[PDB]
């Protein structure tokens, strides 16, 4: 199947029509993506298959076909630039400055954009294009408005 | 059976629409992988 690097939809049959669950990153032969999207089973890319490799409830991230390859960190000053994947529409990329999301575990950037929870997976980006973390597990603040985690992986 | 399909190329767009806001919270993760906030 396709193993061009670049941004993806991931979509599903079994409910009504074509559905949008989530979006994933292209990068060295991996397919990224969040765990909620598609818990961990195997993925068809055309006439081939793409089998999990690594995967953690905990991060809410898996990668098929081999190890995480995305390293990229945002630098806690910049701008970056969320490439929105929004189900049905075309992929449209917003630029932000993340706040932060405290834990008693140190500290992680955040963006506060609202976009379909089928938008989960589409990459946020640093100035050089490189990807910082995937969108998508965050949490609902007073305003009812989502902030998501700019969630990251390792690369071993 | 899921399935993927191309949406595009991962690039920094020049004069992009800026919007969005930088809130500072207290969070939590638990086991699940869910956050919650923290008061
Ligand atoms: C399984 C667990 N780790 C998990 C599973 C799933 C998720 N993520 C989501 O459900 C998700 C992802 C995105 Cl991109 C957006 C939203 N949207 C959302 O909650 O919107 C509320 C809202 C109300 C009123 C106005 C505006 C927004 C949810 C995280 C974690």
């Amino acid at each position: 199947g396709e193993t061009t690097d670049g941004v993806y939809r991931v979509m599903t049959r079994r409910l009504l029509g074509s559905t949008q669950v989530g979006v994933g990153v292209m990068q060295e032969g991996v397919f990224h993506t969040m765990w909620h999207v598609t818990k961990g089973a195997a993925l068809r890319s055309g006439e081939g298959r793409l089998d999990p490799y690594w995967g953690d409830v905990k991060q809410d991230l898996v990668s098929y076909c081999g190890p995480w390859k995305l390293d990229a960190a945002w630098d806690g000053l910049s701008e970056v630039q969320l490439l929105a994947v929004p189900p049905g529409e075309r992929a449209k990329n917003i630029q932000t400055l993340p706040g932060i999301f405290k834990t008693k575990d140190g500290d992680i950037g955040a963006v506060a954009l609202d976009y379909p929870a089928g938008t989960s997976g589409s990459p946020i980006l640093d100035k050089c294009g490189r990807v910082i973390g995937l969108y998508g597990n965050g949490v609902v603040i007073k305003n009812g408005s989502y902030v998501s985690a700019i969630t990251q992986g390792k690369r071993e | 059976d899921m399935y993927i399909e191309r949406a595009g190329d991962i690039t920094w767009e020049k004069d992009a629409e800026v919007t969005g806001n930088s809130p500072r919270l207290d969070v939590a993760l638990d086991e699940s992988g869910d956050f919650s906030l923290v008061e």
